[PDB]
């Protein structure tokens, strides 16, 4: 029950779109390897750089 | 910024004594620094009665 | 079929990373019950050892 | 029948009649040309047919005569009035004063399409596919049509290379074709162009063309474009008129007109030879990759090496997209490359470039003035402001004025033009005024490597030999050097000595600007 | 605020009306902030506003 | 109009009113004794004014045993209902012939109101009687004892419980027959959310008044639902019809046939009212010698099954004289009748099941109660649409008094207050008076 | 805050759904898991044919 | 008419208030920073180069005709139609000439189609680019309302508006955009508001003195001016929040009597 | 009448329309308008043909990505569509003269279909529209094209789907302008589902007339929710008025003298419109100046600054030409409001604390969306009554397309429903006639 609990799943193809013209920040797949490490270290409790 | 008015309220939706008013009162149920002051606050009341 | 009802749900539960292995849930259920199964969620690093 | 009236109108904009005497009548479908010096007033005589906010006559009005709908509010070409529409009702003829608020006026203005000069109306985030698409949708059409279209036309102005591509991150010409391919998808009563193929190399500029004919020709719209480069004028229409300072100093056949409008006109001035001193910038293998997760790799720089000899004019000539402005941004220290060497020879030391700071790019970039393709200045300072203290001056500010005055003069003003011009907005000039002052803000700071990405382009030939002998004489008198991205052939010719050609973020080869011409031709 | 109440209303000393909600409050939050710029060490920990 | 099937109308006494009444004359679209029951029950709100007294007296705020001590108020709202009651309706009023009532009951101890139709034309749903007539009591009770400002919230507090932090209205002492609409389990079912218990006391433990109450609410309701429409729309009508108003006197004469007998002369009585009436006709006869049963008219033995439904459950909980049977009943009414004839229950077995759930939750440890607390709201008792709660309101109308959570425990005040109006107590002959109005106009 | 909603409010995949009424719980509950996700969830068809 | 004030009070600090809210009191201007610094140290867009849009000029653009929202005109960068970005500032607690409610008040009662955000460690202000560079260098830069020491402009990392000032006076930056430079003198800026580095430091200028900084501050400080020597702003607060108090309970005129 | 009240009525264009008009002729408990649009509110169903054909021929039922295999069927409900209306029609008629309308929107994708009057006058609720034509729906569908027994649950799951198991309509292709009853903040706040985005399309993107259907909705939702009853229903009455319908002129004559002003402009021409009025007057001088404002008419001092509030919010949002402003505009009028004169802001700092939700909910990561989406019956914008959302609707006009929620991305469905209605195309025109048509009652 737990594993099930805890299982979220997000698309990020709108995040993608809005980056790449909204924000005119490029998405690379470096760029979606860095937020990888980035939300794997933030997300049990991390703090990034902080 | 709403709580004067809603402070001593007599409407159905803004009106609730402090020791009846919670986290789901409709100004409290977003904000942080808030609840568990009041808390204290709505015990005082009854301290200063003992 | 690959899928029944969401193709998102099964690939996210093909993961590896899982503790619980959703492809033979008797067999775990078994090593649950013989107490060889190492859940999450224990805090033993922030409560005392006596 | 008659489309517009053009009355005797003299437009003024405090005792300066930019435009006095002027009238032209138009049918239903014809090309007229508008041939002129540089701020004769063709741009305040398109925003004038336009109905823009500012451009009202003091003296005259022009009439629209149009056919219309009293219940759908649709405007249509005054050909239609005797036809059925496309609701109910039959048709009116109206005779719309512009400048007289006659309600059809805003259906009116809806039904007229402008080519702003220098100006891209688009929406920049929404791609090129999505941004011709508005154009339909908004227009009319339907999904079927509008896809139709939408791909019909980007072949047209030839974009099918960047059809997914975020139309903000485009190069120049290609928001030229895409805010064009815009433009015709309306259906227009008239198309008013104002320089409608811009600083465009000749191929490019020939599918712009011919795009044009293939449709306003077809659809019979009136067409009223400018260029104050004939060539277009004649290709294109068919009754030009030409006038000078505002004043129409002929009105004809399009093909008298031109010849006319050529005799008056001027050589170049081919000056002196020159010796050029040591190399100062070495660019190795130098690259510059776009990728994106959602419309592949653009390799604007595709490995260059370059190098530039101290005191010379170099030149890069390309087709529109080769990926000239992107390398002139990696030479002013602008845009890092995504890989390869830069090295500056400051006086004998080579700074490694690809390193921001005051310790490393900084050193060289002291030095370094670029005037962008897409230029802009302060608009709500004042040209003395503009050159003087937007920038830094380092000079008292009552010694300022005739440093201005003179960079003003230097870059091909008169005392009394740079006079007058000194107390004005940036809005208040022409694109070509806006131009050459920014040339000149470039220059006042006299760096030492002057990066120039198109200094031409609405220059008339004498407009454009002065801007031209302004930057031999810097470069001899200073000793200057120059990177000059252009693509009118004579001005290689006569002002570069080692001009290089780019094609797709290559170097082909580089040597002689008649060289290189026989290697383009 | 128990010290200033108790030397001017006592603990059970008023009624609640207006005054004395605008009295005590608006003392005990002069000295609060007085307190917080006396001391840098108390405006350091408690460096956030809401705080 | 369209449909050609007539009924007659039988009173609670078992006499006849009228013949060849069309079947749409009692549909809630058309009759106008449903629509002003409808009309009249979402603008109808119990107040508790001597409940209002004691919570103030005491302090007894918030809840199940929550007292907050030095927010005590000293009024006396009994002896003053009559100026309460005058501001109220001076409060609610919008024009001077609006249909505002603030009758008093009890002496000044109950509050009965009626927000005018016009509050409630312009709002979306009923929950505008309640909140205006919270707010309007608070106003007269804040100007007719001069109350402090910083009291205001402790009068609130005794009018409406918990209402910003508990999306209801529980230790206040305010009420309605309908619930709040955050307690619906699902969309529609506003009018499925009266118990039990208050359609009983409301229609002060008369049988068939009951019957007719709550048959009407839940079909209703079905309408409501949109469960009612289309092919749905004639065995909902047949359903309102022979259960609940007894149509052809089919469960008033099954229950004197069946005066000393069980459930099961109740199943062969309605048998052979089915076979002599044309609706159920012999299919094929088997090997064995069972006679196989198929409906000539599906919905009306759908009809004829739920009247005899409540009158079996009238004949086993008079014997018994006790609101316990009610879930063996409904269960084993169908249980015999589908095995005994080879034809479907009452509602396809969707009211067998309510009944084996009825039976799970009113014996169990896991939830549910006595059968007075259930609605058609309710998770055990929401499956049958209006055909298993009005045989469970005519057996608490038969209860001598073995139910610990009775109607006069659970509905003191919604009981009292709704009782005082006609068309509510009565509804069996005002809704037979508005089919007789509409007979001529199908 | 338009690439907030692109990011993590326009596509994000819940395992259960909020219950109403007197079975009030919010999603990743038990009571909300169709049967066609937990068929997902399951992964039989990843390593067995039969 | 109506002759506005802006502010109650009668000590210096409400008297820079007053002045703040003023859009005909002319701010004292104490540096000239360039339009192109400003530019480098905002980080938006190159300097030379023309604006990016987002959508086409409003005379290309057809709108709907609306007699009420034609009656407004538009700034010139919603004229030509170009991006809003935004400059923001962090404001030290210790006599900082700007602070943070101060600072959006008198942006939204000077400037046009301005977008104002309060934190207590941060102000932003958004704008269109072109109107946003005009006010940025107008206003917001060279005149009173900023000082390089106790204020600076600062995105991403904003923290140190209640820390201590180090030992040249300034806030404390965990970035360091702006460093002291003790040959001149004058505070530089080595990175921009968001943090890259810069290819030439900018002079922003030299740290206001404190002595004009005590003067020229709208924070009520004790080692300063605090708000016991000011009774009538605590007075108007206090008439406010009764007010308001007065309203939600009962929004009539004889419950106002009590005010 | 118990209102002397008197306002002079204009149109969107500044012209007037007539004087001396009662307060009450504008109120939703006169207004025939507003009751007709509370009515079509609630009676309008909007049915997506072309998504119930397209989730249907791929399989697309559930959800956000969910899709079962093997439950496709491929019918044609576009290419019909007339044939469909006309079943739905048909099912959902009650009486010959119903107000029954089923029309089709363009060219057979999407259906409009009305609901009569009188199933909704026996329903407690709103959502009998929706389930009523849900259920037309699938009758229709299961017998215009013969659809197999077992397929029935998929044709609901793709017209309604996931409501047995999810209390809402999420994966299918029916919508209301009204969410479920039992998805309210709080009780009574149905009518505050409308979005600015969706009041923007249906007026067709008009400054005042979106202002005019927000204040009227928000307005008549907080006379449903109780808020507007006994000493509160002058001040929303005059709200309503002066933000909403433009009594006075006030809007107009604000945004006119402040064409080049900016948010502190239109500040002091409020406070020198409400001087010369007469509504404020001076309370007393301080000694460093600053002569204290006091209300000589708290609701009238209110109703001006609300007024003023949607003119600061249209002055700035036409000066930027984007709607992101609208948080920053009415945070910072009601500061400056209150620090200037000492007077109490819109609703008494409620309009600030929305404001301030505004600014955390359109301005951060931590926020969601942006103001297009802003609606009552959310916990972030729900505290003002009906003062801080009507600007929002201006400032969405007053949007050069600059915003990634904008009106057509979000509403275009909406528009194209409810923009044929006279009634919700030019809300502020038909609320004016039809408090012109009954001035003589008052
Ligand atoms: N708003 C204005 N106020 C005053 N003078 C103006 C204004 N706009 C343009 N002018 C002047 O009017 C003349 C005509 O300008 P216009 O832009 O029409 O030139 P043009 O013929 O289009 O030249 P170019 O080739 O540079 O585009 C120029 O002298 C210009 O400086
Ligand atoms: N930021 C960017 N992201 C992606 N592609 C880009 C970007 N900038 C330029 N490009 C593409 O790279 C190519 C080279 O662009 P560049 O501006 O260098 O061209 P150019 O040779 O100057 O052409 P023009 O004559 O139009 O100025 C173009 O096709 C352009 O669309
Ligand atoms: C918790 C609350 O909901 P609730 O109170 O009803 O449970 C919840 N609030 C939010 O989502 C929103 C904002 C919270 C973030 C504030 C953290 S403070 S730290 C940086 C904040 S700032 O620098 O940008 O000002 C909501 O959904 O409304
Ligand atoms: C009937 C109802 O109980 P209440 O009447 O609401 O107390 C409901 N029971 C249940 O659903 C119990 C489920 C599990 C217990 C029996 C399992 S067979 C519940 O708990 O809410
Ligand atoms: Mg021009
Ligand atoms: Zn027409």
């Amino acid at each position: 029950w737990d594993d099930i609990r805890r299982t979220v799943i997000v698309g990020m193809d709108t995040a993608h779109s809005v980056l790449e013209k909204r924000l005119g920040v490029e998405v690379t797949p470096e760029t979606i390897n860095e937020y990888m490490h980035t939300i794997n270290h933030s997300l049990p409790g991390g703090a990034v750089v902080q | 910024q709403c709580g004067a008015s809603n402070s001593l309220a007599i409407r159905n939706d803004e009106a609730a004594p402090l020791e009846l008013r919670g986290p789901n009162y409709p100004n409290y149920a977003m904000n942080v620094g808030h609840q568990g002051e009041y808390a204290g606050i709505a015990q005082a009341a009854h301290s200063a009665r003992g | 079929d690959a899928f029944a009802l969401n193709p998102l749900v099964k690939v996210a539960f093909a993961d590896p990373m899982l503790v619980f292995d959703f492809s033979k849930p008797r067999k775990e259920i078994a090593r649950g019950a013989l107490r060889e199964f190492e859940a999450a969620g224990e805090r033993d690093v922030i409560l005392p050892a006596k | 029948m008659l489309l517009l009236e053009v009355k005797n109108v003299s437009k003024s904009y405090g005792d300066t009649e930019v435009l006095k005497n002027v009238s032209f009548e138009l049918n239903e479908g014809d090309v007229m040309g508008v041939l002129g010096r540089s701020g004769a007033g063709k741009s305040v005589l398109l925003h004038m047919l336009r109905g823009m906010e500012g451009y009202e006559p003091t003296s005259g009005q022009i009439i629209y005569h149009v056919a219309y709908c009293p219940h759908c509010e649709n405007v249509e070409a005054p050909s239609q009035v005797g036809k059925k529409c496309e609701c109910e009702t039959e048709y009116v003829a109206k005779s719309v004063d512009f400048w007289n608020n006659n309600e059809i006026t805003y259906a009116l203005k809806k039904k007229i399409a402008i080519m702003l000069q220098r100006t891209f109306a688009l929406y920049g985030e929404k791609t090129v596919a999505e941004n011709i698409m508005e154009a339909l949708t908004a227009a009319g059409y339907e999904g079927k049509d509008a896809t139709e279209w939408a791909l019909n036309l980007i072949k047209m102005v030839k974009l099918e290379h960047r059809v997914a591509h975020i139309s903000r991150d485009l190069s120049g010409g290609e928001k030229q074709r895409v805010v064009l391919a815009r433009q015709i998808a309306k259906n227009p009563v008239i198309f008013l162009a104002d320089e409608p193929t811009g600083t465009l190399d000749p191929k490019t500029a020939k599918f712009v063309h011919n795009a044009l004919t293939e449709a306003v020709i077809k659809h019979n719209i009136a067409m009223v474009i400018t260029s104050h480069w004939p060539e277009v004028i004649e290709e294109l229409c068919q009754k030009a008129i030409w006038l000078d300072k505002g004043e129409m100093r002929l009105v004809g056949e399009s093909k008298h007109v031109v010849e006319e409008f050529m005799k008056t006109v001027t050589s170049m001035k081919e000056f002196e030879k020159v010796e050029v001193k040591d190399e100062l910038l070495k660019l190795e293998n130098v690259e510059k990759r776009y990728v994106s997760v959602d419309r592949g790799i653009v390799k604007a720089v595709d490995g260059i090496d370059v190098s530039i000899n101290e005191k010379e004019i170099f030149g890069l000539v390309g087709v529109s997209g080769a990926g000239k402005t992107t390398l002139s941004k990696i030479i002013a220290a602008v845009i890092p490359p995504s890989k390869g060497n830069y090295e500056f020879r400051l006086a004998d030391e080579w700074v490694d470039m690809t390193k921001v700071g005051p310790l490393y790019r900084g050193r060289a970039k002291r030095y370094i003035g670029m005037l962008f393709q897409e230029y802009s200045l302060y608009p709500h300072r004042t040209i003395l402001y503009n050159l003087t203290e937007s920038i830094g001056l380092e000079m008292p500010g009552e010694f300022a004025k005739m440093k201005a005055e003179h960079t003003l003069v230097s870059v091909g003003f008169t005392e009394e033009e740079a006079e007058n011009m000194l107390e004005k907005h940036p809005s208040e000039l022409s694109v070509g005024e806006k131009h050459r002052v920014a040339l000149a803000q470039v220059l006042i700071r006299e760096p030492h490597l002057i990066l120039l990405d198109e200094p031409t382009g609405t220059m008339d030939p004498i407009t454009r030999n002065q801007v031209a002998e302004s930057i031999q004489k810097s470069r001899s008198e200073l000793d200057q050097t120059y990177v000059i991205v252009s693509h009118d052939m004579d001005f290689v010719l006569n002002v570069c000595d080692r001009a290089a050609l780019v094609r797709g973020g290559k170097i082909i080869k580089t040597g002689k600007p008649d060289e290189i011409v026989k290697i383009l031709s | 605020a128990l010290d200033y109440v108790e030397k001017k209303y006592g603990r059970m000393g008023t009624k609640a009306t207006m005054d004395v909600v605008e009295d005590v409050a608006g003392e005990v939050t002069l000295y609060a902030l007085e307190q917080y710029d006396d001391y840098p060490a108390l405006l350091e920990d408690h460096f956030g506003g809401s705080q | 109009v369209k449909y050609e099937d007539k009924i007659s109308l039988y009173d609670a006494k078992g006499n006849l009113v009228a013949e060849n009444v069309p079947l749409e004359a009692i549909s809630p679209l058309y009759n106008p004794t449903i629509k002003s029951m409808v009309k009249n029950i979402k603008r109808t709100v119990a107040v508790n004014l001597a409940g209002i007294e004691g919570t103030l007296a005491a302090g007894k705020i918030g809840g199940k045993g929550c007292q907050v001590p030095g927010r005590t108020l000293d009024i006396s709202a009994v002896s003053n209902a009559q100026a309460i009651a005058d501001e109220v309706e001076k409060i609610l009023k919008v024009s001077e012939d609006d249909d505002t009532a603030v009758k008093i009951i009890n002496g000044g101890k109950q509050l009965a109101v009626q927000v005018p139709t016009a509050r409630l034309e312009v709002a979306a749903e009923y929950s505008v009687s309640m909140l205006s007539t919270a707010m309007a009591l608070k106003e007269a009770l804040i100007k007719t004892f001069n109350i402090d400002m910083f009291d205001g919230s402790t009068v609130h507090a005794a009018i409406v419980g918990n209402y910003p932090q508990v999306m209801d209205y529980a230790g206040g002492n305010i009420a309605s027959l309908l619930g709040a609409p955050s307690m619906m389990e699902g969309l529609g079912y506003a009018l499925r959310n009266i118990p039990v218990n208050h359609a009983v006391a409301t229609t002060k433990k008369n049988m068939m008044n009951a019957i007719a109450f709550s048959s009407v609410m839940e079909q209703t309701a079905t309408f409501e639902m949109g469960d009612a429409v289309g092919s749905f729309e004639r065995q909902h009508l047949l359903g309102l019809a022979y259960q609940g108003l007894n149509a052809d006197n089919l469960v008033i004469d099954f229950i004197k046939a069946n005066a000393k007998g069980t459930v099961g002369s109740v199943v062969e009585t309605v048998i052979d009212r089915a076979i002599a009436d044309g609706v159920i006709v012999v299919d094929k006869t088997m090997s064995s010698g069972f006679n196989m049963y198929k409906p000539a008219d599906v919905n009306k033995w759908n009809a004829y099954a739920a009247a005899g439904l409540v009158a079996a459950v009238a004949v086993s909980c008079g014997a018994a004289r006790a609101a316990q049977n009610v879930a063996s009943v409904i269960l084993y009414f169908n249980d015999i009748l589908e095995y005994e004839t080879g034809l479907p229950g009452v509602d396809y077995g969707r009211s067998m099941g309510t009944a084996v759930g009825f039976s799970f939750f009113s014996h169990s440890i896991y939830g549910g109660g006595g059968p007075g607390i259930f609605n058609g709201n309710h998770v055990v008792t929401r499956h049958s649409k209006g055909f298993a709660i009005p045989p469970v309101c005519a057996a608490m109308c038969a209860d001598a008094g073995t139910q610990m959570f009775s109607p006069e425990h659970t509905s003191g005040l919604v009981g009292s207050v709704y009782s005082a109006f006609d068309e509510f107590r009565e509804p069996m002959k005002y809704v037979i008076e508005g089919a007789l109005s509409i007979k001529d106009q199908f | 805050a338009d690439f907030s909603y692109a990011s993590k409010h326009a596509d994000v995949i819940q395992m259960g759904n909020a219950l109403p009424g007197r079975r009030a719980r919010g999603p990743n509950e038990p009571g909300g898991i169709r049967f066609g996700i937990l068929s997902d969830v399951v992964q039989t068809t990843r390593v067995s044919e039969d | 008419a109506y002759t506005p004030q802006f502010y109650p009070g009668a000590t210096k600090v409400a008297e820079n208030r007053r002045n703040h809210l003023n859009p005909n009191y002319e701010l004292e201007k104490l540096r000239e920073i360039p339009d192109e610094d400003v530019v480098k140290i905002m980080g938006h867009r190159q300097p030379g180069e023309d604006y990016k849009t987002v959508h086409p000029p409003l005379e290309e653009m057809d709108f709907v005709e609306d007699y009420a929202r034609d009656l407004v005109e538009p700034l010139n960068g919603a004229k030509e139609g170009h991006r809003v970005r935004y400059i923001q500032f962090a404001d030290s607690m210790y006599f900082a000439p700007a602070q943070p409610y101060d600072r959006s008040r008198s942006y939204m009662s000077r400037l046009r189609g301005v977008d104002a955000g309060t934190l207590s460690g941060r102000q932003v202000v958004e704008c269109r680019e072109s109107d946003l560079e005009e006010f940025s260098k107008n206003i917001l830069m060279d005149t009173e309302l900023f000082d390089p020491a106790t204020s600076g402009m600062r995105g991403a990392t904003v923290h140190g508006h209640s820390l201590r000032l180090d030992e040249n006076g300034m806030m404390f930056d965990a970035l360091q955009r702006c460093v002291f430079d003790e040959k001149t003198g004058h505070v530089m800026y080595v990175k921009d508001q968001v943090g890259k580095p810069l290819d030439a430091p900018v002079d922003v200028g030299e740290p206001i003195p404190e002595a004009k900084l005590r003067e020229i501050t709208t924070i009520y400080r004790n080692d300063g001016v605090a708000m016991r020597a000011d009774p009538d702003v605590i007075e108007v607060v206090k008439r406010i929040h009764r007010a308001r108090t007065l309203g939600g309970y009962i929004p009539t005129n004889e419950t106002f009597k009590g005010l």
